């Protein structure tokens, strides 16, 4: 059968396979097939750019990256099945069943028992294509499944006029090396390779940011009148080399998040670029190196926030990444009184640095007791003849403290143990954060206290 | 305007009422006769056990061809006098005849292998009961086939109950309890006895036996009769899932048959035989159709001995004379096709049966395919199960990762980089052979050899997700691995 | 060649069915006679069937990935082999990979 082949640039190996493996006349093309992927490659892209090549094939498409669960899709079939039937077939004559009938893969197999037992009366056999992108890309997927859809060829009667063909599409491959002994035919698409994505990029988003405004601002927010198109590709293109120069380190060989950066970064370097820096784009890139340098790609201060919920987090992260022992030589100022020894503090360096480690618990007392030892002055004296004689200058269990810290689960900066039916009261509960370092980093040099000495010296 | 949150259309409503007889003659004087009734007592069944009889029917024939053996087959097939089992027959018989003469509400368990005679005896009984019947001296009752198994809803018995006692049709939750309403409101001088057998029972009430529950609670009344059975396997149920005060207030019989003896076999077997056991045929010359008391006048026989030899093999198992019956079949097909295939006659003066052949027939059912596969199979998988077994051997583990075996794979090759049959089967198995091809890190074919035993059943892989530590375990022995391993010639000399 | 093949289904796998698989697009992209005939006689396109075909399992893929990629990778293999069950965390390996590059400036 004669095939228009789509003479595409880097995968005519898999043009070969399913140009060959598919054509009108059924009985030259497999009972079921798998087009396995991976994502970037226009897998998706190409099986239309296919289409293309042929069109008097017809398919099928669905998506259920959006579909959650098999009836659903039992629906969308049992829809989509009959509307293409009648919207090609307009003169047949039909009695259209509800799609939503369906509610079990059998409904769905006697429904179409029914389209085609009214389809009967056709001059010629036909077989269409089903499509089901991102079938591995379920959300409730279980392995109970793709057997199933194999057999859907298997309980048709084989005197249809009418019949239909499996299509898909995966990633992993563990699920799908899970089930290969039913010895299926299969096309697949490695992941590309660096001037192979280059190429891709330079033929596809070439013409999309070619065609973005901020070319057309740029040229008369400079108002400089020595241009054509040659060069808005060249220096397109060599800006994109920098891009791919820089950050294939960070990616390898894929296009979306470049894509992304790319629609992100790009105005900025636009903003850059003059005649001087058209006549000799390296000071240009020197003038825009600096994204390449740093994405920084989100968005002085940190919080609007009270000031005991800056200072109390800051606490808990010294009781789980602190000895209970090791502790009261620093945070100790009282002078003694009646006899009794301190200890030693650490004899001996730890050499791992519980920074990179999974920390630990602690009951809440420790806190209350930590935190009104490091707490900011407040309750101002005077050494007068009764001021600090009744003042007790030093802040104590208030009710704010308690609120304040309710607040924090909520905002879940603490955790304690994850629990459906939580109790914030018990004896046992143990509790813990759930931050890193630079979030009690952030905290400190704007209100100007100081902890990093009580850790940058064991490790 | 408004929408329903979520839809059933495929639903198939059943047209089946709630208002039970308890309220439609509402008085004691209200009611009417059943006896004198045309609807009750099932007398409209009939005719949708005739209506479907025409669905299947037709007349083809062309060139007909019949031969010895089938008729025997069906003189022993099950589907027909026994005096083997007939103790068991004259007293529950005698019970069951003192029982209606009692008129009183008696109840009885029985149980037994399958292949018992218990369905059978029992069918029997209750036919030479039918005859009872048609004494004309004992008062009328009526029989209940209870499957359960032919059932779906273990409480649809109370369903098919009233739409077989009345054939009216509700819920359970009527049906029931008009039935109580039936039972113990009724009196006895128009309430029939009826008698009911269950079938058996382990599957039936699997929750907690409140449908049974309900049954036998039904059975203990002396206003109302009936002639209760049933049929299990276990013996422990009427205790285990009442308890024992139930069932012991009660005070039921309670019995189960067992497996028969290799003499009462044969004599049945044979029994189902005699009207053509040593019988001589008259036999035409093509297709040599065996017709009865260009022809001939031949025998017929078939080994006695033989006979001996299989019941007696089966005897001391189980007693199931379904096993004895089919070996006795298959051992007549390979018989007459091995004969048919002497002359090749196409598809469009002795003959005997052996011992040899008849234990041809009773043996392959114990002689398994599966060593004859596994010694048939590539040599990967068999050189893995003996890496798995020198792990076993180096550890006494009963259990190895994928990683360790793995890697005691790849030691057990280059170990021997000597011996010839794996020098032989070396590069063409990473790369295969040529160059422009990077190695792998596994071997071809160990997904797929994974799988095969994975379906074949010996391997048994836990639910992780790595490839590496994924633990995994064999199924079936090491030593019966070693009956594969040592049959290949470079296995066992390394 | 194709009689190695052979050998190839009768010990590798034993079964027929991804034979006939791995057959038809021999001939399915079988265009006119003279490559017919020559391609099946060398079967060097059996070649580049069985070299795209299991292509992207385990090695290829570790073959296209970036260098710090391998860095990181690596600091997560040697303190896994330190380690008793050789569990690993984010910055454990980036700590290890600091040191391997302390270690090569050095
Ligand atoms: N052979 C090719 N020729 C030209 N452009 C290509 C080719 N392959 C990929 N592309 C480009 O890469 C993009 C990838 O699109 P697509 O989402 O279809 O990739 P995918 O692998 O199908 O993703 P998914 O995992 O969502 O299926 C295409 O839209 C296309 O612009
Ligand atoms: N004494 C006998 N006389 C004639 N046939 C017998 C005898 N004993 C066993 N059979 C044969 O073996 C079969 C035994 O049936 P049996 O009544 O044991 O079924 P069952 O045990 O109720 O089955 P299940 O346990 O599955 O309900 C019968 O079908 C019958 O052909
Ligand atoms: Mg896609
Ligand atoms: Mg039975």
């Amino acid at each position: 059968m004669n095939v228009t082949t789509p003479e595409v640039a880097f995968r005519e190996y898999q043009t070969n396979c399913l140009a060959s493996y598919i054509s009108a006349d059924p009985d030259i093309t497999p009972s079921n097939l798998i087009l396995q992927g991976y994502s970037g490659t226009g897998k998706t892209y190409t099986l239309k750019k296919y289409f293309n090549a042929n069109p008097n094939l017809h398919a099928v498409w669905l998506e259920p990256v959006e579909l959650v669960s098999w009836k659903p899709l039992l629906q969308a079939i049992a829809r989509t099945v009959q509307y293409k039937l009648k919207t090609l077939y307009p003169n047949i004559p039909t009695t259209d069943y509800d799609p939503l009938q369906v509610e079990e893969p059998f409904l769905l197999v006697k429904t179409l028992h029914n389209i085609f037992v009214q389809y009967e009366s056709l001059q010629e056999k036909t077989c269409l294509f089903l499509i089901l992108d991102g079938f591995d890309s379920l959300q409730d997927l279980d392995a109970a499944l793709f057997n199933k859809y194999i057999k859907l060829n298997e309980l048709l009667p084989k005197d249809s006029k009418i019949n239909i063909k499996f299509i898909y599409t995966m990633l992993e491959t563990s699920f799908l090396q899970r089930y290969s002994t039913h010895c299926i035919p299969t096309v697949m698409f490695p992941r590309y390779n660096v001037d192979e994505v280059s190429t891709i990029l330079v033929m596809s988003r070439c013409g999309e940011l070619m065609e973005d405004s901020c070319l057309r601002k740029r040229i008369i927010e400079e108002q400089i009148t020595d241009c054509t198109d040659d060069q808005f590709q060249n220096v397109a293109a060599n800006f994109i080399h920098l891009i791919v120069q820089a950050f294939h380190s960070y990616t390898g060989n894929d296009i979306f998040a470049l894509n992304d950066l790319i629609d992100f970064k790009w105005p900025k370097y636009v903003s850059r670029i003059t005649k001087e820096n058209i006549f000799e784009p390296l000071a240009l890139y020197k003038s825009a190196i600096k994204l390449f340098l740093s994405t920084d790609d989100n968005l002085s201060q940190t919080y609007d926030l009270s000031i005991i919920s800056k200072y109390l987090l800051i606490a808990s992260y010294i009781c789980s990444y602190l000895e209970p022992r090791y502790d009261a030589s620093i945070f100790s100022r009282k002078t003694r009184i009646i006899q009794g020894r301190a200890a030693y503090g650490r004899r001996k360096k730890k050499e791992v640095n519980p920074r990179y480690l999974q920390p630990s618990l602690f009951a809440i007392e420790r806190l209350l007791a930590i935190f009104q030892a490091i707490f900011p002055i407040q309750g101002k004296a005077e050494s007068g003849s009764l001021s600090a004689l009744r003042e007790e200058s030093l802040m104590k269990a208030n009710i704010e403290v308690f609120q304040n810290l309710s607040e924090l689960h909520t905002l879940k900066l603490i955790a304690t143990t994850m629990n459906k039916n939580i109790d914030y009261l018990s004896p046992k509960v143990r509790w813990k954060v759930n931050v890193p370092w630079e979030i009690i980093k952030e905290i400190s040099e704007s209100v100007h206290f100081n902890i990093s000495d009580y850790f940058s010296d064991i490790h | 305007p408004v929408i329903r949150k979520f839809t059933k259309k495929n639903v198939a409503r059943a047209k089946k009422k709630y208002t039970p007889f308890s309220k439609r003659f509402k008085s004691i004087a209200a009611i009417p006769d059943l006896t004198s009734l045309p609807e009750f007592y099932g007398n409209s069944s009939e005719l949708m056990a005739s209506r479907f009889e025409n669905k299947l029917k037709t007349t083809q024939k062309h060139q007909i061809v019949e031969t010895i053996f089938s008729k025997v087959k069906k003189q022993l097939n099950s589907s027909y006098y026994l005096p083997a089992r007939e103790n068991e027959f004259a007293s529950i018989y005698l019970s069951a005849y003192s029982a209606i003469e009692s008129d009183s509400a008696t109840t009885i368990y029985v149980a037994g292998t399958p292949g018992v005679g218990k369905t059978l005896t029992v069918r029997e009984v209750v036919k030479e009961l039918l005859s009872s019947s048609a004494q004309r001296e004992i008062p009328d009752f009526l029989y209940v086939e209870i499957n359960g198994l032919k059932m779906v809803k273990p409480t649809d018995c109370y369903e098919t109950l009233w739409n077989k006692v009345s054939g009216e049709r509700l819920t359970w939750a009527a049906s029931m309890e008009s039935l109580e309403f039936y039972f113990k409101r009724v009196p006895k001088n128009k309430k029939k006895t009826i008698v009911v057998l269950l079938d058996e029972l382990d599957a039936m009430v699997t929750k907690s036996q409140d449908i049974m529950y309900n049954f036998f609670n039904w059975t203990t009344y002396e206003n109302a009769k009936l002639i209760v059975i049933a049929v299990a396997n276990t013996m422990d149920l009427p205790e285990r899932q009442l308890g024992n005060k139930i069932t012991s207030r009660i005070g039921f019989t309670r019995i189960m048959f067992t497996g028969y003896t290799h003499e009462e076999l044969k004599n049945i077997i044979d029994l189902r035989l005699k009207g053509l056991n040593d019988s001589f045929f008259y036999v035409d010359t093509k297709t040599g159709n065996a017709i009865l008391i260009d022809v001939r006048k031949v025998r017929l026989r078939m080994s006695a001995d033989a006979i001996e030899i299989a019941s007696r093999k089966v005897a001391s198992v189980s007693g199931d004379a379904r096993r004895a019956l089919k070996v006795c079949k298959r051992a007549a097909e390979i018989a007459e096709k091995h004969y048919m295939a002497k002359h090749g006659y196409g598809y469009d003066g002795v003959q005997t049966v052996h011992i040899t052949h008849v234990m041809k027939a009773l043996n392959e059912t114990l002689n398994s395919h599966v060593i004859t596969f596994m010694t048939r199979l590539s040599f990967t998988a068999k050189l893995f199960i003996y890496a798995l077994l020198n792990l076993m051997k180096k550890n006494g583990s009963q259990e190895q990762e994928l990683g360790d075996i793995v890697d005691e794979i790849k030691l057990l090759i280059e170990v021997n980089g000597s011996n010839k049959f794996v020098m032989e089967i070396a590069k063409t198995l990473f790369q295969q052979g040529s160059d422009n091809i990077s190695e792998q890190l596994r071997i071809i074919s160990w997904d797929f050899v994974l799988n095969q035993l994975l379906d074949a059943g010996i391997l048994f892989k836990q639910t992780m997700k790595n490839d590496r530590i994924c633990c995994v375990k064999l199924n079936i022995s090491v030593e019966e691995a070693k009956r594969a391993m040592n049959e290949d010639e470079t296995l066992r000399n390394l | 060649n194709l009689n190695r093949h052979i050998r190839m289904n009768f010990e590798t796998f034993r079964s027929l069915p991804t034979l006939k698989n791995s057959i038809i697009p021999l001939v399915a992209t079988s265009k006119n006679f003279g490559s017919l005939c020559t391609a099946i006689k060398s079967c060097s396109f059996l070649d580049i069937y069985n070299k795209n075909q299991l292509s992207n399992n385990l090695t290829g893929r570790l073959q296209s990935l970036s260098d710090l990629e391998l860095a990181i990778l690596i600091s997560a293999a040697r303190v896994a082999l330190r380690a008793k069950d050789g569990s690993f965390n984010f910055n454990l390996a980036y700590a290890e990979y600091e040191k391997m590059i302390k270690a090569i400036n050095s």
